[PDB]
């Protein structure tokens, strides 16, 4: 693409300077470059890709969300008639949020996932297609929001049987796809018993493992349990 | 509140 | 442009959905169409415009100070070669940069100044093209800098003379312009006391003028009042 | 601290 002539290292160090200066469009540009150059990724390679575009969408996601609440209030009873703009401009954020999604999913499927042997790289990967597809639901009111649905269930259910079988229960990878799988069940699948127990029994795994870490280990895990308690206090 | 997520 | 077949009232309805949903490069995108239909600019109509870019540039230039310390520090005593990287990502930024600079500077020649006969809309229009020539200059380093530096003084001058004759000193457009042409003395053009002074006049000139206000005015005007206290503050 | 603008 147009990241075609620009060396590996280089995209990956203009990655590094875009995360500082939070230009998170950059940064997913320089990592995508990245990824294109067929070369399987680092555990710091993988981290510069994840939250490069978890930026990007997120803020597409909230600014769509903003907009969505804005139309829903216009077919309210009893509110005036303003003409196409509220959806078009919905449409138009949620085509842009569809289009980074499919990119997303397009470099996990060619060809990450298929190179990623490692447990840590194939749950990652796993992961995130998982989060995609889930992004892709909330937007989703068609005649594919089922499909879409069961590719994100599918693609955190391949991951969390990977996880359990190959990866401690405090490992980060683990306990960050535990939570966005128990997010799934609640936001997106009408499963708010399963993300409560999901959620419950993972925290309560972790907690029996922690005896085995560093202190430096364990700060990197007792950090994505709290995020597991937090959702626990607001779904109960 | 949201749900959160990583 | 890409805007030229929508209607002007829905690009002023989308500026304002836009702003709600903090996308200000939407926003000012919208508001470069209104611009562009050619008919003159209402009081709202004005700050959605100087907000969408503002913002837009605000973002590009924090990126840049990010960067410029960066390249700035890797080129201290003992600091590791690193090759172009930081340079070339710098200059990136700093490119974008200039071309939205450039491109507000446009709107304002074709036609925004020459038909802004009322002195708030003036005022309104030269003091932007002070603030953008003002961000030309922050990343001017060559043979033009000093005449980029004499187009902002220029701007802001002649903003000065209208509303010094046309407006009261409490009105939020004198007080702003004041605001920024102090920062342009402080920041460009190396006249620290120039700043302070001017600063210092603006700031006594209105708290005599609060007398004549509503209290709804009086908010207004002390808001900006506040700018100019804090400038004064971190200058003196 | 920077210098503020409006
Ligand atoms: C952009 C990369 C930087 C900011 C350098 O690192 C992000 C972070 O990267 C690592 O932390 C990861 C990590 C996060 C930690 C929970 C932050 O502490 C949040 C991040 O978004 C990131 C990269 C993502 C995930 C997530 C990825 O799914 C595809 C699964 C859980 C979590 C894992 C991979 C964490 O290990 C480190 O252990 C953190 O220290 C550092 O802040
Ligand atoms: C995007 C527009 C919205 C958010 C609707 O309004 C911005 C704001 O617009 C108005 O405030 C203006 C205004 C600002 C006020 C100081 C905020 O209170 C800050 C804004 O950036 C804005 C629009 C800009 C200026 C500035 C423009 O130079 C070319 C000169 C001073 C100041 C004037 C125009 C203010 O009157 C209003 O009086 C405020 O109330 C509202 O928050
Ligand atoms: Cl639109
Ligand atoms: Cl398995
Ligand atoms: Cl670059
Ligand atoms: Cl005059
Ligand atoms: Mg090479
Ligand atoms: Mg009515
Ligand atoms: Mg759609
Ligand atoms: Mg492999
Ligand atoms: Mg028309
Ligand atoms: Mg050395
Ligand atoms: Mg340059
Ligand atoms: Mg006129």
């Amino acid at each position: 693409g147009a990241m075609g002539s620009m060396e590996r290292a280089s995209l990956i160090q203009k990655a590094k300077l875009a995360e500082q200066a939070e230009r998170y469009e950059d940064m997913a540009a320089f990592m995508k470059g990245a990824v294109e150059k067929g070369e399987e990724l680092s555990c710091e390679e993988r981290n510069l890709l994840s939250v490069a575009y978890k930026n990007v969408v997120g803020g597409q996601r909230a600014a769509w969300r903003v907009l969505s609440s804005i139309e829903q209030k216009s077919n309210e009873e009893g509110s005036e008639e303003k003409g196409p703009e509220v959806r078009e401009y919905r449409e138009k954020v949620e085509t842009e949020l569809q289009g980074v999604c499919d990119t997303v999913l397009g470099l996990l499927d060619s060809h990450l996932i298929k190179e990623a042997g490692d447990a840590e790289s194939r749950v990652f990967y796993l992961k995130m297609k998982g989060d995609y597809y889930r992004y892709l639901a909330e937007v989703a009111t068609g005649d594919d929001k089922k499909r879409i649905i069961d590719s994100a269930r599918s693609a955190y259910q391949e991951a969390m049987d990977i996880s359990k079988k190959e990866m401690p229960p405090t490992n980060p990878i683990r306990l960050g796809l535990a939570l966005n799988f128990s997010v799934f069940h609640y936001e997106i699948a009408n499963s708010p018993e399963e993300a409560i127990s999901l959620a419950k029994t993972t925290f309560d795994e972790a907690m029996a493992d922690l005896h085995t870490l560093s202190e430096d280990s364990y700060k990197d895990s007792t950090l994505i349990m709290q995020l597991l308690r937090d959702n626990l206090t607001l779904w109960t | 509140q949201r749900s959160t997520s990583t």
